[PDB]
């Protein structure tokens, strides 16, 4: 819980501040995408594809007026710059995925992710409402894509690079 | 501090950074010489905390100090509702004397009154995202409960009072949290949370309101 997230170069994880990928470490060669779920038009899930390390970078954010992130923190997660809500991560029930991660324009004060420390690094743990029990986010293999979606009890662990390559 | 300066030196000599790594993470307000009030949020298992600065070089300001702390204790009910009740007192390992660049404020009994002027320092993040390399100071205006619960409700709960939000774009960011708010002589607030980004006209800040816990304080203190 107090303690305090940190990037591959042990460095703690910046507010909202910086950018960074989530590198998969039993999946190194995939990176976050976003691809088309069910029937829509537009791609907004967010994959882990072997096509693209590292990935698109993501943003950490919590409404505390503090520069670093602890794993008890609710927090948003966003593709995007900063001064974007385009990319604000939510999980939605989608058939026949399941509750998978897909990427909306609106952001709450609150959101409802967890970064935690899991194996050599952190999965992420999405909190329904909020309340006190939480559920892993892994992998769901459908149509050729493999989804990040709720897997409860089989993460998929990340570390966490900050994006200074770009 | 978003649109504030450099506060004169030693001006506040309550404040107290609280560092990792030689990195400022949080403040702090010196409320008794042996105890710093800080945000829950801001909570650790140890602190060393910086008493008598302004840059946040100590090997630079004379008259500062660099002090452990082990014991903390966050307010019971610490976010229950989520965000509220953001206060912790940490326990100094020693008491310090106090002189005129490391002293204690005294802590409002009356509650914020909507309309009034006050003044935040603290060492986040300026209107450009970098980092000041001296104690920043601002003025912020008390909203009302009206606009604070209209704002932030159904997360604004009474531990916690708006301000700022003005056209001025005057602000706490981050890296401020834990640090005070003061009115008209008083410590009457700790930096606590607000919505991205920061100084946004319209879009207050919020704080702990501190003359709800000042006997839970006092308490704390004398046990
Ligand atoms: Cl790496
Ligand atoms: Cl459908």
């Amino acid at each position: 819980g107090s303690s305090v997230v940190v990037d591959t170069n042990g460095q703690p994880v910046s507010n909202g501040a910086d950018a960074y990928y989530l590198v998969p470490v039993s999946h190194g060669h995939a990176g976050l995408a976003l691809a088309k779920i069910g029937n829509e038009a537009e791609p907004r899930a967010v994959v882990l594809d072997p096509h693209h390390r590292p990935g698109l970078p993501v943003r950490f954010e919590s409404p505390l007026f503090i520069n670093i992130i602890k794993e008890s923190y609710f927090l948003n997660i966003k593709f995007g710059p900063s001064s974007s809500d385009s990319g604000v991560w939510d999980v939605i029930q989608q058939d026949p995925i399941g509750l998978a991660v897909k990427v909306t324009d609106t952001k709450s004060l609150l959101g409802p992710f967890k970064v935690e420390k899991e194996g050599e690094g952190y999965k992420i743990v999405y909190y329904p409402e909020r309340g006190q029990t939480g559920l892993d986010i892994g992998l769901v293999h459908r149509n050729d894509k493999y989804y990040l979606a709720v897997k409860d009890g089989e993460p998929c662990v990340f570390k966490i690079r900050k994006a200074t390559d770009e | 501090i978003i649109n504030g300066e450099d506060c004169s030196p030693h001006s506040q000599p309550w404040q107290a950074a609280l560092v990792m790594e030689n990195e400022l993470f949080c403040s702090g307000v010196l409320v008794h010489p042996q105890w710093v009030l800080s945000a829950a949020h801001c909570f650790q298992n140890s602190y060393t905390i910086g008493l008598g600065l302004h840059s946040l070089e100590a090997d630079q300001e004379p008259g500062s100090q660099m002090v452990e702390a082990s014991l903390s204790v966050r307010h019971p009910e610490y976010n229950r509702p989520l965000l509220a009740n953001d206060l912790m007192l940490i326990k100094l390992d020693e008491s310090v004397s106090e002189s005129d660049t490391i002293r204690s404020i005294s802590i409002a009994s009356q509650c914020p009154t909507a309309g009034n002027s006050c003044l935040v320092s603290g060492w986040g993040l300026l209107a450009n995202g970098r980092m000041p390399t001296v104690l920043q100071c601002v003025n912020v205006s008390v909203v009302s409960e009206e606009v604070c619960s209209k704002l932030y409700d159904p997360l604004y709960h009474p531990s916690m009072f708006c301000a700022g939000g003005g056209q001025d774009q005057k602000d706490s960011c981050n890296g401020d949290s834990g640090g005070p708010l003061i009115c008209n002589g008083y410590l009457q607030g700790l930096v606590s949370f607000g919505k991205a980004p920061c100084g946004q006209v319209g879009v207050p800040g919020v704080y702990t309101n501190l003359c709800k816990f000042t006997e839970w304080i006092e308490k704390t203190v004398q046990a």
